[PDB]
């Protein structure tokens, strides 16, 4: 079943292609309508592997240097394994000389395709983690952010080092455990330093990085006391806030104490930035933040100078292999468009929200630091990937949350697609749901992932998935590459490409031109009769995803702010498949006396009176109630013990809504509404150039006319 | 915005508090002398001075006049309630010794209450007339 | 400087 | 008395027994009882030359001395709803107008014919007291009465650490904390800094203060707008624990260099809003940032007289202190070379002091720590005046072209004070621009406007009347010889400065050659008038202080320190320094001052500087004004050694004795009464070391022998035999 060998196969290998059977020749490569492209995860969870403490064996060849994996041929009578990359025939090291056919090393059966070895030679180096703080903010923001702040001091590893910077018109460097008095580096906001200059001004741990156990006690009352940035705010005016200076100021400190090596720079943000290299908006009430309509205007002369900022300390800590994460709750907007770089090129958090005094930023903060069967952080930290393909194979590039190397060989391709250029990429922190998507060219085929970081315990580990796909027969070419089609990974890897082009400028042109093309190859029609098209059980949800992504909100930037907008595509460019597709079409559940809960279509046709709704978007969980169920309920039904079943039809969708509401890692918005509510809009812009119907017949004509 | 503050007796303008803090401030001290110099038992007890980009306000109890300077650009209904913050504490700690007093300001010490009130209004966390006129 | 002294 | 002529070469003992009391201005009986007190104004020429010509004859330098804000014992405070002043030179309605109307009075300065405002017009206090305090109108303030700011600047490198000076400056402000001058209004401010720049925070709100560490030595800005210059009144209890922990957070610092410019500009923008004074505690040369001062080596007592600035970097910061009504005082307790003819520009143009501890120690100099901790008293318990500006008249026809001290001289000979302090001196020298043919008394009056600690104008006025006179011997018999050789003091360092070292001893040695040789040719030996007859004595006195001496192994900052003391110093007390007051005190006796209830105080004979006076029988004290020197003879008597020392014997006189026991023996007794009665007479407390042992490598005390002869310098008697060789040339 092409199904169960999909799903097999993303569960072993945290992988999904778009074609799982690949063109055999030069005339079919570049007639491929979606590029051959995987959907990668580098550290997915699955059912215990056993970490093999072994340093890999390589293959011997200068070039190739691929790690054993189950594709090699061995032959255990002569001690001799062949490279199915190279073809080289390599020895067995000396922890080698004893394997037989009834007791052979992990990395070659074909269960462990995807493995984990750990290096153990260096000693380990702690964890850091840089906590960057406006105090530019209400008190009730600020309490509540000097509370989470403490809580995650508490789940730190005691041998962490931590440092303290806080800002508002000064940059504050806080030199930590001194005693009595406590002491810091005042810097003005207005000016930008580099790492040497800051170095030389301000004179394994240090005065400003300590051990969490020698200091925990010190920073939890610095912290505790943080008050309010002293500076007044005169009235019809925003408060002097040095974002930039504050990240670039972070970024320069662990740039000349701890170079390549995992640290974290949390930055919590209560507002624009308003002065100094960064400005996103100037000190005037009256004049508002940039929206979109402004951007497209030219009425925003802040936006390309902050942007070009926060571009170059984006850079700066990503080839240095720091973190930066953003936190950033307050009413208007904070400046996201403008720094949204930091996170995404390094492997980066990116919250939002209204107010730092909510369960939504408090529970999203903390989930920051969910632990596993072992006590030890879901982070990964300076991630290296390598990917070593055959010679019939090469490399476009990749879309995610990565940086290029620069390193060169015979799989790197002159078609460069997002990152490319690169057979090597630097991940500066990663998730065990970091998806990356890498896209391929043909110039079994076998493509081997490489990716070395940093555990969360200090422990140096490398992880190895090998895969091989079917070159398909020359007898029955675009049949069997046909019959290997993954839809939902096509959709999302050709939405991958489409909001990166949008996002790097029209983009719904070339995403139609694909779509039509699609249909013209791998449809069933005769010519100039659109009633007679067809889809396979392969292609037929595809246009669907097709209609739902050109109308999304990553696409149609307007009616949204440009933080939100940044920070729709933030999580789509790092999620796996499933949350991809439930982002670019919520899932939509009904509820009523007539059956249990039923998924049903994403159309107007699904709302009914006497019916509750939940739909999912990823970022928002939905309850609707139907016009019947809220005169039911606003009436008073659900209190009087006759009415225990309508208890139970109120009570469904809330349940089902808080399991998910605590797995995922940006905590969705919940939203109570029902006919008429104010906050139903949301369902009824979700829902339905036009309609479905009227997108499906404009599809037909075109694809049974000209080619 | 930013401002400067005096108190002193309408019946000969002798100075009794004020508050200034620069870090100009010549033109607008003198001005407001001049003020002080003009007012009198006619003068109207709360009153609203253009001073083109600053402007006065001043209210006038018990022969006593308060007076404070800001920006044009400084909320007129926040002045008001700043004097009149002023004129309650004065009158209830000298009150009674205003008329008598004859050096200039023989209430230096009045400072202190004037700057901790002045800040609860330089954070956002009647008549007009013109000046010139007037002088 | 001026001054009245 | 005396108009009698005196041969120096036959007397040689002219130096009388009993303290030197200024000349009596010959005035008829009535003026002369309500002249200035001397004390706070007395001028070089009691009778003053009638013409410029008279004047240049002379050969001597006319000129005032004046105290203003010394303290007094009682002061007439007027509260007028006017100030009486004349309508043209606006000269203080003073004792020594003259009323003819009754209703008129013609000013003693311009002669102007003023009108008596309606407010026996003669017995009003202005005019019954020649010194006298105003209470200033709203005229005379450009602002509200600014409150008493104080604010600290300490180094904190590694070798100010090593001195421990910060913990004796932290103690004395934590013991006098209440007694700071000011009310409610005074503010209090600390800065630390060595190679960066740190302020302090003082809030309630916070558990412990907090250190603001400005490290953009190249721009400094102020960190925080509140909480940094806080009321001493309010934040008390966090002003102290301040105190308790600064001299516990520099314990093992490394930093060894010091940025003082970056520093002082940084207290300046702290300190620019409100004014007040500044107490910048340095330890070393100035090496990074503005304001950096190159080493120097020291000269030997070979180097001849081949002193200035070594940059204008401090001139022009105190300049910018002054316009913002802060003064500036230095703590130099250096251990090294550090420049200090550059860093005294701080004080010099801010009115401020120096303050000088060569090689201070917390362990090694006791004498040094002793000595700071006593001016540290005195300097934050007397009274201040704040914003202060000072103005000098005098009768037409007499000019003020010269001023010495520490201010800034505005435009129009106004003297600007950023502060003033009452242990303060100033000197004026003047011509006679118009021949003084009308009047038979000019008057000089100095006026000194300021805010008191409690926020107060006021003016302090003092008033001094001299004759006129026309002939030279007048002149000469009129000759105020300490305040002659006050005033040589003050234009010999700037004849320093201008031109060389050389050339101010020249000048020092030709004001005595010149003055005498225009005596002689106006009347064998060398015969000087009575008044002049300790001339050439103060003036050798002079050529062997360390301001001006040569062939020593003087160092450049004490130097210039000494010179600091010349142009700051009160007379009284540059001629305590100068020429020590010398008395013997093993045998003392009652013949004292014995009229005061209960207590004796014997009244030893002042001897004459010299080693012929002393004797290895005996013990004699040294008052050199800032300090007491008890040189104990090696063959001294047992009464003394057991009965005022308290020890058995000679050999177990311990090496630094910081003070006398007080005995239970009449003989301590007569002792120790009479080095109380010596400290009375003067507010600085003069610390006494009897450690002048026969050798104790600290005998300096024969450094103020200044009539015997020396390797690199004359005698008395050779210094006379050089003036006679010269005068009859
Ligand atoms: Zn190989
Ligand atoms: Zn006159």
């Amino acid at each position: 079943t092409y199904l169960e060998f999909i799903q097999q196969n993303e569960e072993r290998d945290g992988v999904r292609f778009s074609w799982n059977v690949w063109p055999s020749s030069r005339l079919e490569a570049t007639r491929m309508v979606v590029p051959v492209a995987a959907l990668f995860t580098p550290l997915k969870e699955r059912p215990d592997l056993p970490p093999i403490q072994y340093e890999p064996v390589l293959c011997s060849r200068t070039t190739c240097r691929a790690v054993l994996n189950p594709l090699c041929q061995v032959d255990y009578r002569a001690k001799l394994w062949a490279c199915n990359f190279c073809y080289q025939r390599n020895q067995f090291p000396p922890s080698y000389a004893g394997i037989s056919e009834l007791n052979q090393p992990a990395e070659l059966l074909p269960q462990f395709s995807s493995i984990e070895y750990v290096v153990l030679r260096g000693p380990q180096m702690p964890l850091i983690f840089l906590y960057v703080v406006d105090t530019c903010m209400e008190d009730e923001d600020l309490q509540a952010l000097k509370e989470s702040m403490q809580m995650s001091l508490s789940l730190l590893p005691p041998t962490a080092l931590v440092g303290l910077i806080t800002f508002g018109r000064m940059v504050q460097v806080h030199e930590l455990g001194c005693e009595g008095i406590s002491k810091s580096y005042v810097f003005r906001g207005t000016k930008d330093l580099s790492a040497k200059q800051l170095q030389e001004m301000l004179g394994p741990s240090n005065r400003f990085l300590q051990p969490v156990q020698k200091i925990d006690m010190n920073l939890t009352d610095l912290l505790g006391e943080l008050q309010r940035d002293p500076w007044p705010v005169p009235q019809g005016k925003r408060p002097l806030r040095s974002s930039g200076v504050a990240l670039s100021i972070a970024v320069g400190l662990l740039e000349c104490t701890f170079p390549n090596t995992g640290a974290r720079i949390m930055m919590f943000i209560g507002g624009p930035a308003t002065q100094g290299p960064g400005m996103v908006v100037g000190d005037e009430l009256k004049t508002p933040i940039r929206s979109w309509h402004d951007i497209d205007k030219d009425n925003a002369k802040y936006v390309k100078k902050g942007t070009k900022h926060f571009e170059a300390l984006a850079n700066r800590a990503a080839t240095t292999g720091h973190v930066i994460d953003i936190y950033a709750c307050a009413l208007d907007q904070t400046g996201l468009l403008e720094m949204k770089c930091c996170p995404n090129l390094t492997g980066g958090y990116m919250v939002m929200g209204d107010s730092f005094n909510t369960s939504l930023f408090k529970q999203t903060f903390q989930r920051v630091f969910t632990k596993d069967m072992h006590g030890q952080f879901k982070m990964g930290f300076g991630g290296t990937l390598e990917i070593k393909t055959s010679r019939e194979i090469k490399i476009s590039g990749a879309i995610g949350p990565c940086v290029s190397l620069n390193s060169k060989g015979p799989c790197v391709s002159e078609n460069e697609i997002g990152t490319g250029g690169t057979c090597q990429w630097k991940i500066c922190g990663l998730s065990p749901t970091t998806t990356l998507a890498i896209y391929f060219e043909v110039v079994r085929g076998a493509i081997q992932f490489v990716t070395q970081y940093q555990h969360s315990s200090g422990q140096r580990r490398i992880r190895v998935t090998t895969i091989a796909r079917n070159w398909a027969d020359a007898q029955t070419q675009i049949q069997n590459i046909a019959a290997s089609f993954d839809q939902e990974a096509a959709a999302i890897l050709m939405a991958r490409l489409a909001i990166y082009r949008a996002e790097t400028e029209d983009v719904l042109r070339w995403l139609d031109r694909q779509l039509i093309r699609l249909c013209q190859k791998f449809g069933e029609y005769h010519k100039d009769d659109p009633s007679s098209f067809r889809f396979s059980e392969t292609f037929s949800l595809y246009p669907q995803f097709m209609f739902h992504l050109r109308r999304s909100s990553f696409l149609q930037v307007f009616n949204n702010s440009p933080d939100e907008s940044s920070y729709y595509r933030h999580h789509f460019m790092r999620q796996d498949l499933t949350q991809s597709l439930i982002m670019i079409q919520p899932i939509l559940y009904a509820y009523s006396f007539s059956g249990p809960p039923e998924p049903v279509l994403l159309d107007s046709s699904s709302i009914l009176a006497d019916r509750i709704l939940l739909m999912d978007t990823f970022f928002q969980i939905l309850i609707y109630h139907g016009e019947t169920i809220a005169q039911w309920r606003k009436s008073g039904y659900q209190d009087m013990p006759e009415y225990e079943n309508f208890r139970h039809l109120l009570q469904a969708p809330v349940d089902d809504a808080q399991e998910i509401l605590h797995s995922r890692f940006p905590m969705p918005r919940y939203i109570d509404t029902e006919h008429g509510g104010s906050q139903a809009r949301f369902l009824l812009s979700k829902v339905n150039d036009v309609s479905l119907q009227v997108f499906m017949d404009h599809l037909k004509k075109l694809a049974v006319s000209s080619a | 915005m930013v401002l400067l503050t005096m108190i002193a007796r309408v019946a000969d303008g002798l100075p009794l508090a004020a508050s200034m803090q620069e870090d100009d401030l010549q033109q607008y001290q003198s001005q407001a002398k001049q003020l002080f110099r003009k007012l009198n038992e006619q003068s109207p007890t709360r009153c609203t001075l253009e001073a083109g980009a600053m402007t006065f306000h001043y209210i006038i109890e018990q022969g006593v006049c308060y007076l404070v300077l800001c920006e044009a650009a400084f909320p007129k209904k926040l002045a008001f309630a700043y004097l009149e913050d002023l004129h309650s504490e004065f009158d209830e700690q000298h009150g009674k010794k205003v008329p008598t007093v004859s050096r200039p300001y023989s209430f230096i010490e009045f400072d202190t209450f004037i700057q901790k009130t002045k800040k609860l209004y330089i954070d956002s966390r009647i008549m007009v007339a013109n000046i010139e006129e007037v002088l | 400087v001026t001054s009245v002294v | 008395e005396g108009l009698r002529v005196v041969n120096l070469l036959q007397e040689r003992n002219m130096l009388p027994s009993t303290p030197l009391k200024p000349p009596v201005p010959n005035l008829h009986e009535d003026i002369q009882k309500l002249n200035c007190n001397p004390e706070l104004f007395r001028c070089t020429l009691t009778s003053i030359p009638q013409t410029q010509a008279l004047l240049n004859k002379a050969k001597l330098p006319l000129g005032l001395l004046l105290h203003p804000f010394k303290d007094l014992v009682q002061l007439p405070v007027v509260t007028s709803s006017t100030i009486v002043r004349c309508r043209s030179c606006r000269t203080y309605i003073n004792p020594f107008v003259s009323f003819l109307d009754q209703r008129r009075w013609k000013c003693n300065l311009c002669y102007r014919v003023n009108d008596v405002p309606e407010e026996e017009p003669h017995r009003r206090p202005e005019v019954q007291n020649a010194t006298i305090e105003f209470m200033a109108p709203s005229e005379y303030m450009l602002r509200p009465p600014q409150p008493p700011v104080y604010l600290f600047v300490f180094d904190v490198s590694h070798n100010a650490v090593e001195t421990g000076y910060l913990n004796s400056v932290c103690q004395s402000l934590l013991d006098n904390l209440d007694l700071l001058p000011g009310n409610t209004r005074t503010k209090i401010g600390f800065i630390t800094f060595d190679s960066t720049i740190h302020f302090y925070g003082l809030q309630e709100s916070l558990s412990q203060p907090q250190m603001l560490i400005v490290s953009d030595i190249e721009d400094v800005f102020i960190p925080m707008p509140e909480n940094l210059l806080v009321n001493l009144n309010e934040s008390k209890e966090l002003v102290q624990d301040l105190l308790k922990t600064l001299p516990q957070m520099f314990t093992k610092t490394l930093e060894t260099q010091s940025a003082l410019g970056p520093a002082l500009q940084a207290a300046f923008k702290l300190m620019s809003p409100t004014g007040g004074r500044m107490s910048v505690f340095q330890t070393q040369l100035p090496t990074l940032g503005v304001g950096a001062l190159k080493p120097r080596e020291e000269p030997n007592h070979r180097s001849s007289a081949k002193m200035t600035p070594s940059t204008d970097f401090y001139k022009k910061l105190a300049l910018d202190c002054s316009g913002q009504q802060v003064a500036v005082d230095l703590f130099l307790l250096s251990g090294q070379y550090s420049d200090l003819a550059s860093l005294g520009c701080i004080s010099r143009y801010s009115a401020g002091s120096v303050y000088y501890y060569p090689s201070y120690h917390h362990q090694h100099n006791p004498v040094q720590v002793q000595k700071l901790q006593k001016e540290l008293q005195r300097y934050l318990t007397r009274k201040i005046g704040f914003e202060a500006v000072m103005r000098i008249r005098c009768t037409k026809g007499l000019s003020i072209h010269t001023f010495h001290g520490n201010f800034f001289v505005r435009s129009t000979d106004l003297l600007s004070l950023p502060n003033v302090n009452p242990d303060a001196g100033y000197a004026v020298q003047m011509s006679v621009e118009e021949s003084l043919t009308d009047t038979q008394l000019v008057s000089f009056q100095s006026a000194l406007l300021y805010t008191s600690s409690k926020g107060e104008r006021r003016i302090r006025v003092h008033t001094l009347c001299l004759p006129v006179v026309s002939t030279l011997n007048d002149v000469f018999l009129g000759a105020d010889v300490q305040a002659i050789s006050g005033l040589l003091a003050n234009m010999a360092v700037d004849r320093s400065m201008t031109a060389s070292l050389s050339d101010a001893r020249d000048a020092l040695v030709n004001a005595v050659i010149d003055s005498l040789s225009a005596y002689r040719s106006s009347v064998p030996g060398l015969m000087v008038p009575f008044s002049l007859r300790l001339f050439p004595l103060f003036v050798l006195a002079l050529l062997k202080q360390k301001s001006f001496q040569t062939g020593t192994n003087a160092r450049l900052d004490e130097r210039i320190f000494a010179m600091c003391q010349v142009k700051n110093q009160p007379l009284v007390y540059l001629m305590l320094t100068t020429h020590p007051s010398l008395y013997r005190v093993d045998n003392l006796s009652d013949e004292g001052a014995l009229n005061i209830s209960d207590r004796t105080i014997p009244q030893p004979p002042i001897l004459q500087l010299s080693v012929e006076k002393l004797s290895r029988d005996g013990a004699f004290l040294m008052d050199a004004g800032s300090v007491l020197m008890l040189w104990v003879g090696k063959n001294c008597t047992q009464n003394f050694l057991s009965q005022v020392l308290g020890v058995q014997n000679y050999a177990s006189i311990p090496q630094p004795m910081t003070d006398l026991p007080e005995l239970d023996t009449p003989e301590s007794a007569r002792i120790i009464a009479f080095i109380s009665w010596l400290r009375e007479q003067r507010p600085f407390f003069p610390i006494l070391y009897v450690i002048a042992d026969e050798s104790p490598m600290k005998a300096n005390f024969l450094q103020n022998m200044i009539e015997d002869r020396t390797e690199s310098a004359l005698s008395y008697y050779e210094f006379l035999l050089h003036i006679q060789q010269q005068v009859n040339k």
